[PDB]
């Protein structure tokens, strides 16, 4: 829940903006949180609205935007590749290692709900894990992975009386 | 009654006659509750002696089930076929007390039954003795029990009766309170609507009478 | 001889007007004995026109009542055995032979100056009605013995009954993996709920729009 | 043995018959009549009744059979699917005279029922009592005896509404949740008294009744009532049907209000 | 005591009938008292007919400006003015048998059912009642709606007395609203001014009072174990069909006396009945389905 | 003797002529004759009861079954087990029916008389109605095992009896399932609520009579005051 | 077929005072046209048929009529097989034999599908004594004529019969209400043009 | 000095009531010509914190020549403080000058290219001037324009998600430019957030406005409405019957590239649509709504795939790509996967044999969640009816309505 509060605080701080321009750490945190919450429209608009001078003086924003571009193209291998290509002073890392976990859960849910059968290599690329790791991990949920054909088989996952009295009171006046 | 007849035959008997009468009670069809005979001090005095197992056997037919006898077959006296059938009927009743849709697998495992025909024959037997009333769903492999008799209760099982009845009374009180509150709210809504309508009409009449000047 | 001539003239006029059902209805009531029109219609042409138009537009009950179990028209179909065979094979659910004879007589029908403009659409309607009548008794067809019951192949069959389903004439779904035409009937409760919720959504949207319009007209907002 | 379902209309018939005769002759007299209904398998359902003409000769009541047959044809004209089920009278426990009248009624149908009402009663439950006739061989003699049957009150929705209307003798939400309130009050009082008896037996103020507490435990086991998944699906089906009906009614009401507002707007602002 | 009404005074009845004050006053009869037994009898007879109209007679007596019904019996009668003329023999035989078994009260009116379309007098009912007040005077016409009795949980009953041909009453047009279907709205509108509705009250004796009080001790089960949404289900669909037709007519009027308001009233009635049924179901679920461990 | 000797001969002739229900009625009538030598009344009652085989299912026979069931003297008869199951609509197994047939007599034991045995067919159709009250649905080779007939014969009999209106249900041949009455969820909910409230009423009534006044009326006054 | 039946009856009753060897043929034609309409129900029970039906010049025809009214496929085809040389020999009888058989196979089949909700087509083939191709043809013809209310699963080769009737009258009413609300709601809003 | 006497009279009128006299005295401008205008700006805020110093800031911002102030820094600071502490209803007496000051600030920020710097100011000015949230002011258009030029679309969302029931008159003023600007800019803000359902509504309300001339905002809103309707729906939604005849007589001919795009869109040919886009690429980029035209190109493919669900129970990837003109089973599979993820389709992918399988809607209305949804719709309808009844009752008590 701290991620939502940090996002709100960063948005408010960028709105305060003594000069219209926020500090580059706040820009990076806001972009990382936008990527984390899978909100790509606001992330892209933040990228366009970041001044070019801030971009040139802060090369980290390029890495966060490369990860965002990978997310925009729905390129999960690219997402995992670009996430593990950058580091900073533990203000974007907590919200970017948490981005990887959210991306992995998203990929798992997408494969579960979209595929009745997916190749082991494709599933491993989706979850960003080694093939044998991905196949072994689906053990207690029963995904019926098969050898030789290398085909996985994803599995799909009061006050009512007051309301009714309100409805009748409305209808009868 | 049938159990009351056996109690009158155990007023003074003790020893081997008591065990013979206990076996007759457990075998005679139609009697599926044994608490009145179990509470007798004469019967309870069997807890010490050679016939103690017999008393425990009665405690199996009043509070225990068939799996409780399978695990203690050596300790208990060798049951007759009729007594085993009665114990299976009581196990069906006990299962029906906690769930109203008993899977066939649970009945097969608990009653140590061989196949589906034998189990359903036993269930039909239990229905014909009026201790349970329900229907057999072969396709879904269920026994939907509509009614079942109340088995015997220990002195520690009366607390559950009090708990359930207290919860039911609290639910009834809450429902009545909600009904009264909803009646009050509906009446308030109706009176407020009528008051606002009459106030609007009065304002319109005042404006109309002012417009005539 | 006078009523028959009027019926034939009306049927021909409504055939030229591309109203095939009425043309069939007027040409079916003609009498064989009173049919001698060297300037209007030959008896064979009456049979061909009536049979083709009825096969195109009449449903099963009407076709049986008016063409198959009518003693007046039986004489006309005696002149043209091919049309009678086509009609009776359509009724008896023998579509391969019926469509084969229709295709065989297509060339001769295209030289008829009064039916040639209508041959294409009449054949299209006949084939569509045959396709509808084939799947009517089936909850699950085979798309085989069906691509054979018609002249086409399985792929051309998918092309045909995809547009038939899209047009709403056949309420079905084609499974292209196993190549089977399944019948989907309705989910009446779900459709009712969906349509009611959609109506409520549009009602709320246009009520908000009308409230904004009332605010606009109240303040006399306009572009000058 | 049979299972009897009794309609309250029969009870009202008998009570009105007794009241009319008592008012007509000044003193309370015993009334005799017929009970009709439907028998399906072992289930008897008594749903109507009509008065029977009886003559007291010497010290014995004889049922006029000709009048019974004319009335049987009369009620066959209107109730085409109702059959003669038995007879009814008023009084206390079944008297020896009731045996005589039941023997007379047995000449009409094979196994009649016998209803008895107690207009002058002291207990707090319904004085209706139903019996069936049995023949017992005692000391080498065939004697008629009455075996009491257990009856339930047959439910018809119109009958329930009429009985509630004639028993109560008096916002739509408030009027609706007063019929619910009374039944819930009765259920709550009964459950509370049962709970108090159980608590008294537990701590110890009344003799330990094994049977009563066994029935109490069975009653506790009867809850919840039909908590299966199919029941939940059906319940939410009904809830959603009523919700869609409410949504459509609300849309209609809002359309009417919007029409009134549009009319007023067009009148005020000249359009 | 409440048993005074059940005592029949033949001499007083003959004197009142000889006096016949109702031939002078035109709105003489203002009240209709119906016994509990008679009301129940007509209710069961009306419900037993299903969707088909049923009719019977009801016996009673006049007291002051009140018509009192003691009992009611069905008629084998099954459009037709004075349809009881086809069952005169049944009426006479029933009257004779009733007099044999101590039913000293003579015929006071006729009742018939209006399944699902309100309690009023149609054109045929007005003619029948007008003929009845010429010969069988005094006479009152009771109309029962069993389907709406089920749906609303309230006895839908109405006693009416017509006006003679050639008499215009002093308006009396408050017109308490009643949902009349689109097919029966024209007859109701045409003939609404040719009759007036008596005030209906009910009574019971001491024995009926005691028996109902004791029967309620075991009759509360049926109140708490009944579903209204399932019994009067086909009635609601017919009401929705009629309401949609009314909405169509109201929209046509909008395109052109405020049919939209009447359609809204009908929709509100139907929807309120449905929500009442749902409230009963929710109460039952709370009482019996929420005692789980 | 007088005229009862004629009645016995008449009932015997009615038995021979296959006049089942009339013979049962006559035998029941002379079973109550006081002037007979006691045990002969038991023989007349047994002969009246032995019209479970000689009988056509309907209304006149069901009333006779009820009359015999309400007899305390029928408990001494070996056919009582057949009677109680036939009146209460219970499954009659093979051994008990075979014993009943064994204690019959050759003319009552009409070998074919319709094709298969006339009594065995009636028992099979009786066990199939009685199985429709214990099962929501039953497969073949289980209904056939229950009635001790081949699965094909069980399906044929059930199908023939469904069309003739004698029983409600339908057959699914693909799964081999006979489906009996449906018993939908909400009417069952109402019935179970009514049964639970009946239990509440019965418990209240029983408490008020094993402890009259005392706790019963004391607590009734306590809650109402 | 009705007028043919009456004409043949009149010919049979009027041909007694003339040529002998064409009296039985007219009776055969009369009973053929009687059972061809499948509604005559006029077996040899008629009193005027005593002189020429009691005498067994023809007997297989009486059994054929009895089987036709009894809807017995086995008996009908047995009389057509064992009792030869007096039924199939007539060219007039033969051309209506196949119409007669299909008349009874339809009536047996209607009775067979009544208790079922899903019935195998090989089962119907064994019951009607006709192979599965003509079983499916007869089912298609019956379903098209609204005679049988069911549908053929061709891949599994089984007839599914419409037995469940969910309450749809409520949903049609709700749909009409929704459509009227959709039309009325627009009409109200357009008044504020 | 005149300024001292005017300040004294302003202070006297404040806290003494009679706000009409105060507004009349402030309306007596033209004496604020002295360039000491800042000395009296901080001598009156002690009591009745800010109702004065609003015409002062107005005349400061309408000085024509750039606020001499450092860039304007100082004037911006005073205006921000004024908006922060103008204590609500005091400035509502003169609400045309408040909106005018907001317009001046918005124009100054737009000219110097820092709109975000004033995005948060207008949020304070909107809710401190409107009577309720359902009241459209002229600062709504300014806020939308600032949130549009400086691409921060989220601050404007609370001011766009509320449906407007009343429109502020603002002592005259409030031309139709503010209404059209607000609805056009809200439509473009929703379009950027891909809320096409509400963007279409906003665009429609822009075109619906009564008009006797041709507005540039009206034409742009119509042209974007066509595209948004082609994206959200498969066709161009029919405009309301009450739209002014100007849009169908001038704006429709002036928008022919978009009508041709809709016409070629009605035929389900992606190649034809791409050819049309390349043909009119000059007008789509000049109108600056290119990339929304490409969204129509992308949505045509989704429309084609959504049509396969109405005919096919199961299809291959290869022949699906053939049907929708995707040229490859892999692209078809990626399209299906994206549509499944977005919820636009109910389908499954089986690459053992390369098959898409189209399912029905799993929503059967037998769950408490649908009960909650229907209750939410019921509540919205009930509040709609309550608003309609309130307006009805307020019209009824109007003396003008009673007189006629
Ligand atoms: N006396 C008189 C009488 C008059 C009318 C009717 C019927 C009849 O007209 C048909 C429908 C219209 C209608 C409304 N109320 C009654 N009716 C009937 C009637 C009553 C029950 C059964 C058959 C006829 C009797
Ligand atoms: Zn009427």
């Amino acid at each position: 829940f701290s991620f939502k509060k940090l996002l709100d605080q960063c948005e408010n701080q960028e709105l305060e903006a003594p000069g219209g321009i926020a500090t580059p750490p706040v820009y990076g945190q806001l972009l990382a949180l936008y990527l984390l919450h899978n909100d790509m429209n606001n992330a892209r608009y933040l990228w366009k609205r970041i001044p070019p001078a801030i971009k040139s003086a802060n090369s980290e924003l390029g890495g966060i935007w490369s990860v965002g571009q990978r997310i925009w193209q729905r390129d999960f291998p690219g997402i995992y590749t670009t996430i593990n290509a950058h580091q900073w002073s533990e203000t974007v890392q907590p919200i970017m290692e948490a981005l990887r976990d959210a991306t992995r859960r998203r990929a798992f849910a997408l494969v579960s709900q979209a595929y009745t059968s997916i190749i082991a290599d494709d599933f491993a690329a989706f979850v960003g894990l080694p093939v044998e790791e991905a196949v072994k991990g689906i053990l207690e949920q029963g995904w019926q992975a098969d050898s030789t054909t290398r085909m996985v088989l994803p599995r799909k996952p009061e006050q009512q009386l007051a309301r009714l009295t309100d409805y009748v009171a409305f209808l009868e006046n | 009654n049938l159990l009351e007849q056996f109690i009158l035959l155990a007023k003074g008997t003790s020893g081997s006659a008591l065990t013979a009468l206990i076996s007759q009670v457990l075998e005679a069809p139609g009697v599926y509750v044994f608490g009145e005979l179990l509470e007798l001090a004469n019967v309870q005095e069997l807890a010490e002696g050679a016939n103690a197992a017999y008393l425990q056997l009665l405690n199996l037919f009043a509070y225990g089930t068939y799996p409780d006898y399978i695990a203690n077959k050596e300790s208990l006296p060798e049951l007759s076929t009729a007594q085993q059938n009665k114990l299976k009927h009581l196990t069906i009743v006990s299962l029906a007390s906690r769930m109203k849709c008993i899977p066939y697998s649970v009945l097969l495992k608990d009653l140590e039954m061989r196949n589906l025909r034998e189990l359903e024959d036993l269930i039909i037997e239990a229905v014909y003795t009026d201790i349970i009333q329900g229907k057999l769903d072969q396709r879904n492999q269920l026994l939907e029990v509509d009614f079942c008799i109340g088995r015997d209760i220990r002195k520690k099982d009366i607390n559950n009766i009090v708990k359930t009845l207290h919860e039911w009374c609290d639910g009834c009180e809450a429902v009545l309170l909600g009904i009264e509150q909803q009646v009050l709210r509906a009446n308030q809504y109706k009176e407020n609507h009528n008051r606002t309508q009459q106030q609007v009409e009065a304002e319109v009449t005042n404006i109309k009478k002012t417009l005539k000047a | 001889a006078i009523l028959t001539k009027l019926k034939c003239a009306a049927g021909l006029a409504e055939l030229a007007a591309r109203k095939y059902k009425q043309a069939a209805k007027c040409l079916l009531l003609a009498s064989f004995d009173h049919c001698d029109f060297p300037e209007l219609l030959s008896p064979s042409n009456v049979a061909i026109y009536g049979g083709l138009c009825a096969l195109a537009t009449f449903d099963r009950q009407e076709l049986q009542r008016n063409v198959i179990s009518s003693s007046s028209f039986k004489l006309f179909l005696e002149l043209e055995p091919q049309v009678r065979d086509i009609i009776f094979k359509f009724y008896e659910s023998k579509y391969a032979s019926c469509l084969k004879m229709l295709d065989e007589m297509k060339d001769n029908l295209l030289l008829d100056m009064y039916l040639a403009p209508h041959v294409r659409t009449l054949y299209t309607q006949i084939r569509n009605r045959a396709l509808i009548q084939y799947f009517s008794p089936y909850v699950s067809a085979d798309m085989h013995r069906m691509a054979a019951a018609f002249n086409t192949t399985v792929a051309a069959l998918e092309d045909e009954l995809t547009q038939l389903i899209l047009e709403g004439l056949i309420s079905a779904r084609v499974d292209s993996h196993s190549k089977i035409l399944y019948a989907r009937d309705v989910d009446q409760r779900s459709t009712t709920f969906e349509k009611s919720l959609l109506m409520g959504k549009e009602f709320q949207r246009r009520a908000k729009a009308m409230m904004l319009r009332a605010a606009v007209l109240r303040n006399q907002i306009h572009v000058k | 043995s049979v299972s009897v379902a009794l309609h309250p209309l029969v009870i009202l018939n008998i009570s009105d018959h007794w009241i009319r005769m008592r008012s007509q002759e000044g003193r309370p007299v015993q009334v005799i009549g017929a009970l009709i209904g439907k028998q399906e398998g072992r289930n008897i359902e008594v749903m109507n009744s009509f008065e029977l003409l009886s003559h007291t000769v010497e010290e014995k009541i004889i049922i006029d059979k000709e009048y019974y047959y004319t009335k049987e044809e009369q009620f066959k004209q209107v109730f085409k699917e109702l059959e003669f089920l038995g007879w009814y009278t008023t009084g206390g426990p079944p008297d020896p005279s009731d045996i005589h009248v039941h023997k007379q009624v047995c000449e009409i149908i094979e196994s009649p029922l016998f209803l008895k009402l107690n207009p002058m009663t002291k207990h707090t439950d319904l004085p209706v009592s139903v019996f069936e006739s049995v023949i017992d061989i005692i000391n080498g003699e065939a004697t008629m005896l009455f075996a009491e049957l257990t009856y339930t009150l047959a439910t018809e929705e119109a009958e329930r509404i009429g009985v509630d209307h004639v028993a109560r003798m008096t916002s739509t939400v408030a009027e609706h949740l007063i019929a619910q309130h009374s039944a819930i009050k009765m259920l709550h009082s009964r459950v509370k008294l049962i709970l108090e008896y159980v608590k008294a037996s537990e701590a110890g103020e009344v003799p330990f009744n094994h049977e009563i507490l066994r029935e109490a435990y069975a009653l506790c086991h009867c809850l919840p009532v039909l908590s299966t998944d199919k029941f939940k699906t059906d319940f939410y089906d009904q809830c959603n049907d009523v919700g869609l009906m409410a949504y459509l009614g609300t849309i209609t009401k809002t359309c009417n209000t919007m029409n009134q507002f549009v009319n007023k707007f067009n009148v005020l602002y000249d359009r | 005591s409440i048993d005074e009404i059940y005592k029949y005074d033949k001499k007083q009845q003959q004197e009142i009938l000889a006096a016949k004050p109702w031939t002078k006053d035109h709105h003489y009869f203002k009240y209709c008292k119906i016994s509990a037994l008679a009301l129940l009898k007509m209710v069961m007879h009306a419900r037993s007919g299903g969707n088909l109209e049923v009719m019977g007679l009801m016996l009673g007596k006049v007291d002051g400006e009140t018509m009192i019904i003691m009992d009611s019996f069905a008629l084998p009668v099954e459009t037709r003015v004075n349809a009881q003329a086809a069952a005169y023999e049944y009426m006479a035989a029933y009257i004779e048998n009733a007099k044999q078994v101590g039913r000293l009260e003579n015929a006071i009116g006729w009742y018939h059912s209006h399944p699902g379309y309100g309690c009023w007098l149609s054109g045929i009912d007005v003619s029948t009642q007008m003929l009845n007040q010429q010969f069988q005077e005094p006479f009152v016409a009771v109309v029962i709606d069993p389907t709406r009795t089920i749906s609303a949980g309230k006895v839908n009953l109405g006693a009416f007395r017509t006006y003679p041909k050639g008499y215009k009453p002093p308006d009396e047009g408050p017109s308490e609203y009643q949902t009349i279907p689109l097919n029966k709205i024209e007859d109701f509108g045409v003939h609404c001014k040719q009759y007036y509705a008596l005030e209906v009250s009910y009574f019971k004796s001491s024995l009926d009072r005691k028996l109902l009080e004791l029967l309620w001790n075991k009759y509360w089960v049926n109140t708490l174990s009944s579903s209204s949404l399932l019994t009067n289900a086909d009635y609601t669909t017919g009401q929705v069909f009629d309401l949609s037709e009314k909405l169509e007519q109201s929209e046509a009027q909008l395109g052109r006396e405020d049919k939209l308001a009447k359609a809204t009233r009908d929709s509100c009635k139907t929807t309120i009945e449905a929500i009442h049924g749902l409230m009963s179901q929710v109460i039952k679920d709370k009482l019996f389905n929420q005692i789980n461990i | 003797q007088l005229q009862i000797h004629y009645k016995v001969c008449y009932a015997r002739v009615l038995d021979y002529r296959r006049k089942f229900i009339e013979a049962a009625q006559r035998y029941n009538e002379l079973s109550y004759k006081t002037i007979v030598h006691e045990s002969e009344r038991l023989e007349a009652l047994k002969h009246a009861l032995h019209c479970t085989i000689l009988a056509s299912a309907g209304q006149q026979r069901s009333r006779m079954l009820a009359t015999l069931f309400k007899d305390e003297r029928c408990q001494q008869l070996a056919a009582y087990g057949i009677l109680e199951k036939m009146y209460l609509d219970r499954i009659i197994r093979g051994n008990q029916l075979q014993e009943f047939a064994a204690m019959l007599m050759p003319h009552q034991k009409a070998t074919t008389a319709d094709g298969s045995s006339i009594l065995d067919r009636a028992v099979i159709e009786h066990n199939l109605l009685s199985a429709s009250k214990l099962y929501n649905n039953i497969t073949f080779e289980e209904l056939g095992a229950l009635l001790e007939i081949p699965a094909a014969k069980a399906e044929k009999i059930a199908s023939q009896m469904i069309t003739e209106g004698r029983m409600n249900g339908f057959i699914d041949q693909i799964d081999g399932i006979v489906h009996f009455e449906t018993r939908e969820a909400l009417p069952t909910w109402d019935k179970q609520i009514q049964s639970l409230c009946f239990q509440v009423n019965n418990l209240l009534e029983k408490i008020s009579q094993t402890a009259p006044e005392w706790t019963a009326q004391a607590m009734e006054a306590q809650m109402a005051q | 077929f009705e007028k043919a039946h009456t004409d043949f009856f009149e010919a049979f009753k009027n041909y007694d005072e003339s040529g002998s060897p064409r009296r039985t043929t007219c009776l055969k034609y009369l009973v053929l046209a009687n059972m061809l309409m499948k509604s005559g129900i006029n077996p040899f029970d008629s009193q005027e048929a005593k002189p020429y039906k009691n005498d067994p010049e023809i007997l297989a025809m009486t059994n054929l009529v009895s089987a036709y009214q009894n809807n017995d496929i086995t008996e009908f085809e047995k009389i057509l097989k064992t009792n030869h040389s007096n039924i199939m020999d007539d060219p007039f009888i033969r051309e209506h034999i196949e119409e007669l058989l299909r008349n009874i196979r339809t009536q047996v089949l209607i009775k067979l599908i009544k208790p079922y909700t899903r019935i195998h087509i090989p089962f119907i083939s064994k019951e009607l004594n006709i192979d599965v191709a003509d079983v499916e043809s007869l089912l298609v013809q019956c379903i098209l004529d609204n005679t049988i209310h069911g549908r053929i699963d061709q891949v599994n080769q089984l007839l599914e019969l419409d037995h469940q009737k969910r309450g749809g009258a409520r949903y049609t009413a709700l749909d009409k209400w929704t459509n009227q609300l959709n039309s009325l709601n627009q009409a109200v809003v357009s008044k504020l043009a | 000095s005149a300024l001292e006497q005017f300040v004294n009279s302003v202070r006297q009128l404040s806290a003494q009531g009679q706000m009409t006299q105060l507004c009349e005295l402030i309306n007596k401008s033209g004496e604020l010509l002295a360039k000491n205008l800042s000395h009296l700006d901080t001598v009156l805020g002690a009591l009745d914190v800010q109702e004065h110093s609003l015409g002062v800031l107005a005349v400061l911002f309408v000085k024509f020549s750039m606020p001499s102030v450092p860039d304007f820094e100082t004037l911006f600071s005073q205006v921000q403080l004024f908006i922060s502490t103008c204590n609500g209803e005091h400035i509502r007496y003169a609400t045309d000058t408040f909106a005018g000051l907001c317009h001046q600030l918005t124009n100054a920020l737009v000219e110097r290219k820092q709109p975000l710097r004033g995005i948060g100011i207008l949020k304070q000015a909107i809710d401190k001037m409107q009577m309720n949230t359902n009241q459209l002011t002229s600062i709504h258009a300014d806020l939308c324009q600032l949130c549009l030029l400086a691409k921060c679309f989220k601050p404007a969302l609370p001011y766009l998600d509320v449906d407007m029931m009343d429109i502020c008159k603002e002592n005259g003023a409030y031309d139709a430019k503010h209404f059209l600007c607000y609805y056009y800019y809200g439509g473009m803000i929703y379009t950027g957030l891909k809320n096409f359902e509400r963007a279409l509504y906003f665009y429609e309300q822009a075109i619906t406005t009564p008009a006797m001339a041709v507005s540039h905002i009206m034409l742009e809103s119509y042209k974007k409405y066509i595209l948004v309707s082609l994206i959200l729906l498969g066709k161009v939604q029919q405009l309301p019957k009450y739209t002014s005849q100007i849009v169908g007589r001038f704006i429709k001919p002036l928008s022919n590239a978009y009508h041709e795009l809709a016409q070629v869109y009605s035929t389900n040919n992606p190649s034809e649509l791409r050819n049309l886009v390349n043909k009119h690429s000059e007008t789509f980029t000049r109108d600056n709504n290119m990339g929304l035209v490409k969204q129509c190109l992308s949505s045509l493919y989704k429309k084609n795939i959504q049509r396969l669900t109405k005919t096919f129970l199961t299809l291959s990837l290869q022949d699906m790509a053939s049907r929708v003109q995707l040229s490859g089973p892999q692209e078809a599979e990626k399209y299906v996967l994206h549509m499944i993820e977005d919820g636009e389709i109910f389908a499954s992918i089986n690459q053992k044999d390369g098959m898409v399988s189209f399912h029905d809607n799993p929503e059967k209305y037998n769950n408490p969640a649908m009960l909650h949804n229907i209750d939410q719709e019921m509540l919205k309808c009930i509040e709609l009816d309550e608003r309609l009844k309130a307006m009805d009752q307020e019209i009824t008590v109007n003396p003008q309505f009673v007189q006629k």
